[PDB]
RNA sequence: AGAACCUUACCUGGUCUUGACAUCCACGGAAGUUUUCAGAGAUGAGAAUGUGCCUUCGGGAACCGUGAGACAGGUGCUGCAUGGCUGUCGUCAGCUCGUGUUGUGAAAUGUUGGGUUAAGUCCCGCAACGAGCGCAACCCUUAUCCUUUGUUGCCAGCGGUCCGGCCGGGAACUCAAAGGAGACUGCCAGUGAUAAACUGGAGGAAGGUGGGGAUGACGUCAAGUCAUCAUGGCCCUUACGACCAGGGCUACACACGUGCUACAAUGGCGCAUACAAAGAGAAGCGACCUCGCGAGAGCAAGCGGACCUCAUAAAGUGCGUCGUAGUCCGGAUUGGAGUCUGCAACUCGACUCCAUGAAGUCGGAAUCGCUAGUAAUCGUGGAUCAGAAUGCCACGGUGAAUACGU
């Protein structure tokens, strides 16, 4: 199948932004390597902490990176114990002054990587899609989003040929450029096969 | 009080005055015919100024940059018409039929992707 | 046509031309580098050249030094 | 051109002359969508014939025109599997379209130096027919009235 | 991508300092028209991977060697999946 | 002499930035010209959108870089305070040259 | 989005086997910067200096060397096991689910009709009532005006003038880009079931989705990619791995596609002369100046960029020459002699100089694209890149013909 991207069409239109930084043309293919080699580690340390995304940030010879996430009390800790550690090499990769933020999302079923995250851990459990694609979808209209849509890919109940078999309840304007649209895609580590998951997510209107 | 009129042509911004004294032809600081207007478009800058009673009427002071030569000579065309901001709302209802007031909104077409110039698809084998 | 002021050589091949010299010419070497040109110490001289299979014995002449060692090794072998 | 028909767009006229019929002529002498080299031939070749036949200018290439006017032409049918050809009344924005086209095409077979010559003496030989546009000119004129029965 | 080529470009990229750059200033100002000794030419045995255009400039990530934008450093793969995860700052869909 | 050039990506982000600085300065001081909006200068890429084959099919992106200037003609000792380290910098970079 | 080594996998040789790369154990050696001999190189064998931030003495973190097993490694096999991404039918207008009803049931109805539209667009009707995907709209750019701003941009009214916006100064305007207005069949006329809509006119810079782009439904062809990466299984594992030199990827009795340059007087050649936009640039673009016929070389300001540089855009136009020929048409091919990039141009380059001047004089059947700033033609720039575009992407100049019809 063949798609528009739901994330960066609505970059332009409305999404904040997953990198605020400015950087010049000489440094900007050192600096945008620095910045994904430092989320190798970073999405491995917050794996079983569930981390919905985080915000790269580079003000004037620092760097900033905006953590948010669906567990704070793993990530924070007591005190300054999880914080420190996760500052200090942050650091050394960069190779700058760092500092480090806080943010706790409410509500993690609204966001796209949490749910992606969710369904496709399950996997490793051996556990069936049918019930693991409807859990995601039995608490939609209860707490915010509007419309929300579940697909998965290959690979379905340990077959031989690959299905897709997607799912959907409410509204999911995929090409209104107005319409807040929350997509991340993942990926299964799983033994039997590869089983891809993508979740479309509608909050509103504007 | 000068009296102004802007107008453009694909890219080709032009800036028109008219006064009410003697009819020579200034342009970037040289005559109408020392400004090379002989083949196609030698005209289109007084095409505006045909249906009118004129004999001697005007001073004329315009400037053009931009495209290259029908498209700064129909910049003056479309510059003019505007000008005329002198005579004001009048004789604009008679320049209606003409068509000189409109601004024409043809621009060059865009290179897209898989084509050799915005429509031209390159040929392929057979069926 | 090539190579600007000064005949390019490789050092390790110069090396041999003078060895040829100074230790006198016992049998054509056999030497991998196609970069080095002909001069008139060459002449008289046994050289091998490489081209993907084994050295091919090219003997040396007066009027060589106007072409490289490259062009008497032909690589594509056909019929 | 199926269910939107068009809106038949209106050309500039010549500047010098103020003929939209000549406006017509020189596009199609013009190749390579150049205008300023293709009217310094038009009236190189209008100055050549007003002054060779001794007439006036405007009615000159006028009546050489009217002359290689086709009076009918043929459509190609393909219906029942067998072509016929239905001879149908050019229409007279058609009919000088053509005229100006079959003028051009008989001045591009000839074997002269300039094209402002060539095509002078094809308009010089238009009035008394002995040259190439007026033989391309009866060519459907001579399958036509056989072609009547359809109609 | 062959992380051997990724381990023998990590290698020619880490000789670029050493032989050359600095002690590339041999051959540029000294090998020209002035007062010849062609000594100088015979410092050319060096181990040569140290060359300042060698490199094929492979994807950071991967190690692609197609696509590879300098201003990115990324191969046009990388590019697509980086630009539509957003990360590149003021990019967007291209339309004029 | 207070030649400060700026560099933004957004369509709409300096705009924010570059208000602050005026009201800032003018109220205080005295003439402060105000925001020259300059030519954006729009790097236009274009890369294979298939993985394998597939010519005709492509993907096009751009970048385009906002300049501004803050042309401040009052030198005084009072409106050079407040002025520092009152930015609260939003990755918009900040340059003080001729 | 670019095979001269490298890239590069593949081949003939020369080599290494816990390996080039990563974790861990034991043991020694700071790492590293110096040089010489041998070899094509991979590399072994020496002579130097150095021996640095923690250490109740078993040691550390960086790195190097040796040895032992878990392993590392695979651009190897399978896109008839897959993820991700993509072509095409198709920017075609369709494709479905809740409840309800119909038939015993597959299914139907909704989404059968009557008008209308680019469109399942909308109206009316209906055993269906609603909802969702798609379409449209929202968006970027372009056509116009207003407000905000006036340097490096621009020069009217003023003067000072080396007639250069160049220098006060003036801020109008062009240009530039933040935020707005405006175009909604709404104003009017006619037709149509009075509704949708259609035709025409007024106003307006732009009238019936304004032009163009992004935007590619449910699914199909077990379509393509295990060779970008990720990844199931299988297989090699002192080798299908790894390192290095050279070679090949550029071959040649042939066939086909996709482009460039032509067969010329709408043109060639020479002199003179006018008008672009979009870009790119610090391991870079390179003025001005001098040298060379030239490609270029040396010297060498300025600007991280509305300033400075590539950049003297060409078609076109003003005179003259050529007057239908295999020619001042065309440039192939070959010889001699050069420059440039780089360890390196012989296989296997770009570009220049002199000379040579194949075929071809509008191309068989057949076949391809395009409906307006389009076809076509003439130039410029960028990505790739040390250095090789006639490809590709991006930009502008000149600028049509013909649409009766299905
Ligand atoms: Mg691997
Ligand atoms: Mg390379
Ligand atoms: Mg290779
Ligand atoms: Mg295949
Ligand atoms: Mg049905
Ligand atoms: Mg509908
Ligand atoms: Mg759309
Ligand atoms: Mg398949
Ligand atoms: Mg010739």
């Amino acid at each position: 199948g063949q798609k528009v991207h739901p994330n960066g069409i609505r970059l332009g239109i409305v999404k904040p932004w997953n990198s605020t930084w400015f950087a010049n043309t000489k440094e900007f293919a050192d600096n945008l390597d620095s910045d994904f080699k430092v989320r190798q580690y970073l999405t491995k340390e917050l794996a079983k902490a569930s981390v919905s995304r985080i915000v790269i940030e580079r003000p004037a010879k620092s760097i900033r990176v905006t953590i948010h996430t669906a567990r704070p009390g793993i990530v924070i800790g007591k005190k300054g114990e999880d914080v420190e550690k996760l500052r200090k090499v942050v650091a050394d990769i960069a190779g700058v002054p760092a500092q480090i933020n806080i943010a706790e999302v409410r509500k993690p079923e609204l966001d796209a990587k949490l749910v992606a995250d969710s369904i496709t851990s399950q996997l490793e459990r051996r556990v069936m899609f049918r019930r693991a694609m409807k859990r995601a979808v039995q608490n939609a209209m209860r707490l915010g989003a509007k419309g929300i849509k579940v697909e998965v890919s290959g690979r379905l109940g340990g077959a031989e040929i690959a299905r897709t078999e997607w799912y959907r309840e409410g509204r999911v304007p995929l090409h209104t450029l107005r319409a807040d649209i929350d997509y991340n895609t993942s990926e299964a580590h799983t033994t039997y096969g590869v089983i891809g998951v993508k979740v479309w997510i509608f909050k509103g209107e504007i | 009080n000068q009296y102004y009129g802007t107008g453009r042509r694909k890219s080709s911004a032009a800036r028109v005055f008219i006064k009410p004294g003697n009819g020579k032809i200034v342009i970037n600081q040289r005559s109408l015919e020392q400004y090379f207007g002989r083949e196609t478009a030698r005209m289109v800058v007084r095409q505006p100024l045909e249906l009118v009673d004129m004999v001697e009427k005007l001073d004329l002071y315009i400037t053009v940059k931009g495209g290259g030569i029908s498209g700064q000579a129909g910049a003056i065309r479309h510059g003019i018409t505007r000008a005329l901001m002198e005579y004001d709302e009048s004789l604009r209802s008679e320049l209606r039929k003409a068509g000189f007031v409109t601004r024409d909104a043809r621009q060059v077409e865009r290179k897209k992707v898989g084509l050799r110039k915005a429509r031209r698809r390159p040929q392929f084998s057979k069926r | 046509r090539s190579l600007k002021k000064g005949p390019f050589i490789d050092l390790h091949l110069l090396k041999k031309v003078e060895k040829a010299v100074e230790s006198g010419d016992k049998k054509p070497l056999r030497t991998w580098s196609r970069r080095s040109t002909i001069f008139p110490n060459m002449i008289g001289l046994t050289i091998a050249v490489h081209n993907g299979r084994q050295h091919v014995p090219v003997f040396v002449t007066d009027e060589m030094v106007g072409h490289k060692l490259g062009e008497f090794a032909p690589t594509r072998t056909y019929r | 051109p199926r269910r939107r028909v068009i809106g038949q767009r209106k050309i500039l006229p010549d500047p010098k002359f103020g003929s939209e019929l000549l406006a017509k002529f020189v596009n199609i002498l013009m190749v390579d969508g150049k205008k300023s080299t293709a009217e310094s031939i038009v009236y190189s070749a209008l100055e050549t014939l007003a002054q060779r036949s001794g007439k006036s200018e405007l009615e000159a290439f006028e009546v050489a025109l009217e002359n290689v006017r086709p009076t009918v032409e043929v459509k190609s049918r393909r219906v029942g599997g067998s072509t016929y050809q239905v001879p149908v009344e050019v229409r007279p924005v058609r009919r000088n379209a053509l005229a100006m086209r079959w003028i051009v095409e008989a001045a591009r077979k000839r074997g002269d130096k300039s094209m402002a010559l060539r095509l002078a003496n094809e308009l010089s030989d238009a009035a008394e027919n002995k040259g190439t546009a007026v033989k391309k000119r009866e060519d459907v004129h001579r399958m036509a009235e056989a072609n009547k029965a359809f109609a | 991508a062959k992380q051997s080529m990724k381990a023998r470009e990590v290698k020619r990229v880490a000789l670029a300092d050493k032989y050359f750059a600095k002690r590339a200033e041999l051959k540029a100002i000294i090998s020209d028209v002035n007062a010849r000794w062609n000594a100088v030419l015979k410092l050319q045995t060096l181990p040569r991977d140290s060359s300042p255009s060698r490199q094929r400039n492979r994807c950071r990530q991967t190690g692609r060697p197609h696509g590879f934008l300098r201003k990115f450093g990324l191969s046009r793969i990388k590019v697509r999946e980086a630009a539509m995860r957003g990360e590149i700052p003021g990019l967007k869909k291209a339309s004029w | 002499r207070i030649r400060i050039r700026l560099k933004a990506f957004d369509h709409r982000l300096i705009d924010q930035a570059t208000a602050e600085i005026v009201e800032t300065a003018k109220r205080t001081g005295a003439q402060v010209r105000g925001p020259i909006p300059l030519p954006t200068r729009k790097e236009r890429f274009t890369v294979l959108i298939s993985p394998h084959v597939n010519k005709d099919a492509r993907d096009q992106y751009e970048i385009r870089t906002h300049l501004r200037l803050v042309d401040i003609v009052e030198p005084t000792e009072k409106t050079v305070d407040a002025l520092m380290r009152l930015d609260l910098a939003a990755g918009v970079d900040v340059q003080i040259s001729l």
